[PDB]
Order: structure tokens, then C-alpha cells, then sequence
């Protein structure tokens, strides 16, 4: 229902974040490369508050991506936790924690931490 | 090694 | 397709994660808690990778929870990020992001971190 | 404050 | 020994950071508010690769802050791990753990995530 | 001033944490190896709550350790968030960021996320 | 609540 | 490649 979420998104690198909102509080879609061919595109799903504070807060939401695809298995998944922040400048500002499938060995480098800024303009 | 969240 | 996922899960807290391994690496499920009733169960979905490595890797996957059902909205969103590791102690180690909707001047604590271990077994 | 995450 | 450490930083708050990079890896030095008052200031401690690779690779370092001076105790420390950029613009890039000291009940809401940057011109 | 946290603390994984309390506050020590020969041991240096709240809330504390000895560089360091809990079973649960200087290219895999918990007792 | 690392 | 932190 959040026509302000679903649409386009491009983060600092130039990735491309494509998502549809839900009314029932679901988020489908697909992440893409720069140069979005369909060897970068995988499919992500997620889901977000579809019943937000009206007092200035964000609206809290989060998505996974697999990355796995037809044309390459990287054997990982990222999640991204944050919130969507609406008006003139539209913003999802995000935190991002990245798994790796290791060896029970390997285990203490399998999370990799980061940050993403989401905006509806191209980098 | 790189990853494809950031081939992007 | 991942037996090995699908099914109930606990973590240390007795909280209940029940989850369904789709054949195309989609999770879908509900998270509940210790004392289930329905004012505590929340929908989820996320992502697994559905063609592991077989070298002894774990299998990463993650999900996401929005806190909001017909009962309550905690206006907020939990991503667990990690990887599940099967055998006679099955278990899926995670790290998890807790983002709250604020007011752009409280974004600072907007964020929690934490981990959780699930076990088939209940605690 | 609670939240529900951790009232399970 | 690392001048390019060195120095008074700021970040993207107006908080400044002031620190000597000693010969032996120590970090030392204090952090503060916008309006730097005295009562706004705590001391800091951490440690820095004080002989980094010449590839072009950062500088990592991480510094710890107890938020307890004679004028408040927030009982809670904050630790900030990452990377010196050196050069025309330089930059340090951090990600940050906060962590209040809680009951054990209270434990999940114990540690905030958030990240900063750092530069040598005032904001 | 914190006997309580002073003296050697252990991990899951057998490392070993040898640090004294400062009764201003001050964290300093060393960090070493189950094998702890002289090559694995690094310095650390810290901060902690030294006035903590009496109504049973965890003692507030971080600490760091650059990966760099007279036997070996690892370009990298770690920071430690957390807080001591006293009593029988005393223990310092803490959350931690292991930054590694990267090329700016390569600063998406600079920061690993995890999790410890120290002990009295040997494992 | 607010902290002395964001009141800066 | 390992890492001194978990050598230990």
C-alpha cells in the first residue's frame, strides 16, 4: 500500500533496488547491478510497518537477498534493516549484515557489517 | 574475491 | 526444497520460528513467542541459498519480522542474517538488526544488534 | 519499554 | 608517529574528536560535543596499525569512550573500529558499538549500531 | 578500581584476556592465544564504567587491540562492546568489529561483526 | 532519552 | 587466510 516505498531505488554505488509494496505489509522485488544485466539481477523479499507512526518517524522495514541466481551462486545472503524516510528528498537509510556459508572452522569471518543510503535519483 | 552486492 | 530448514525452530530465549524452505530458496514462516498465542505470532519471509556448497559450508540464509499484527505494532523490524548448519545438533546461528522507526533526530538509537543460536530441540 | 522479540 | 592521525576531527554531528597518534600504536586523546564544554567531554583510548601496508590500504585503528566524566555517567561505553584514509580529503571511516550497562532481563537492548565518519574540516 | 573485572578472562574459543581495572577508568592489558607464546600476544587498551548503577545493571565497557606485534602485522583491529556482569558466574558479554585496512575499492569486506562471551574458568 | 555522544 | 584474533 505504500506507494511512496514501491518504485526504484539507487544506492551510492549505483546499484538498483526495485520494490513493490504490499498492503499487507510485504516487500517483493529485485536488486540489480549498475549495469543491470540479468546475470546481476536476484530476487529479495522483506516486509515493513504498512501502519507507521504519524508523528515524523520512519517507517521501520527490512529485505533479504540469496545470492544465488541462474548465472551464479556467491553461497551468501545479505539482509538490510532500516527505514524509510518520506518527502522532497525520499531516503531508505539502512544497515546491512552480509553472511557467508563457512566451515564451522571459518565461522569468524562468515558477517560481513555495512551501511547503504537509498534515494530515488540516480548516483 | 569480490561479490556481486557490489559489482553493482 | 531444504528439509533440512523447514520445520520449528527455538532459540535461547523460547521463542518459535517456524519456516518452510521453498524449492526456489524462498522462506516463509511465523515467529512467535514462548507462551504462542496469537497476539505474539508475526508473518515472515526472507531468502535461503537453495544450492549449497557441499564441501561441509554452511547453507547462509536470512528473514525478516515487521512488528505488526491485528494485535500490536511495535513499529520496528528485526533482519537475522546467518547460516544453518545441519547434522545430529542441527542449528542456525544468526546475528540479527532490531530497527526502530524514529524522528530524524533520534535516528542515533534507531538500531539494535544482537544474535540468536535456533535448535529443533526445545529449550 | 518491551518489545515483542524478546516477550517470546 | 602517525601526524596524518594526528590532530582534531570532526564529524557529521559537529562532535570532535582529539587525538595523538603515539609512535607505539597508542591512541589517546578526548571526544566531545558542538558546543565543547567541559562537561560535554570524555576521555578516549585505543589503538592504531602503526606500520600499515604501502598499497594504498587504510589505516585501521579503533578507539573506546566511557561515557563517565565529573559531570554525568551515561553507564555506557561506545567503541569505534575502523580506517584512516589519508590524503587530500582525509577521511576515517568508522562503524560504532554502543553498549548500556543492563539487567540481565534488559540485555536485548543493550547495544546500538550506528557508524561515522570523520574529516579534518569542521562541518 | 574493578578487582571484579580485573584478572584473566577466557573465551569459547580459549583465548586469553589478561587486563586490570584502573580505578580512573582505565582498561589495560594483553591479548593472546590458547598457546600463548610471546608471537600471539597483543597489547589492549580501554575504558569502563568506574561509578556503575548498584540497582544490578552490567558494568559498561570497551576495549581494542591493533593486530600488530614484533612478530607479525595483520593490518587490522578489533574493538570490543560490552559489559561485565559480577557475581558467581561472573562473565563480560560483549559484541565486536574487526576492521581491516582495505584498498577503497575493497572497503565493502573492511568489517567483520561477531560476538564473545569471557569467563574466569578456563574452557 | 538522549546521550552525551549525540548531544554533541 | 586466518586472523591472529582466532588463531587463539
Amino acid at each position: 500500500m505504500e506507494a511512496g516505498i514501491t518504485g526504484t531505488w539507487y544506492n551510492q554505488l549505483g546499484s538498483t533496488f526495485i520494490v513493490t509494496a504490499g498492503a499487507d505489509g510485504a516487500l517483493t522485488g529485485t536488486y540489480e547491478s549498475a549495469v543491470g544485466n540479468a546475470e546481476s539481477r536476484y530476487v529479495l523479499t522483506g516486509r515493513y510497518d504498512s501502519a507507521p507512526a504519524t508523528d515524523g518517524s520512519g517507517t521501520a522495514l527490512g529485505w533479504t537477498v540469496a545470492w544465488k541466481n541462474n548465472y551464479r551462486n556467491a553461497h551468501s545472503a545479505t539482509t538490510w534493516s532500516g527505514q524509510y524516510v518520506g518527502g522532497a528528498e525520499a531516503r531508505i537509510n539502512t544497515q546491512w549484515l552480509l553472511t557467508s556459508g563457512t566451515t564451522e572452522a571459518n565461522a569468524w569471518k562468515s558477517t560481513l557489517v555495512g551501511h547503504d543510503t537509498f534515494t530515488k535519483v540516480k548516483p | 574475491w569480490s561479490h556481486p552486492q557490489f559489482e553493482k
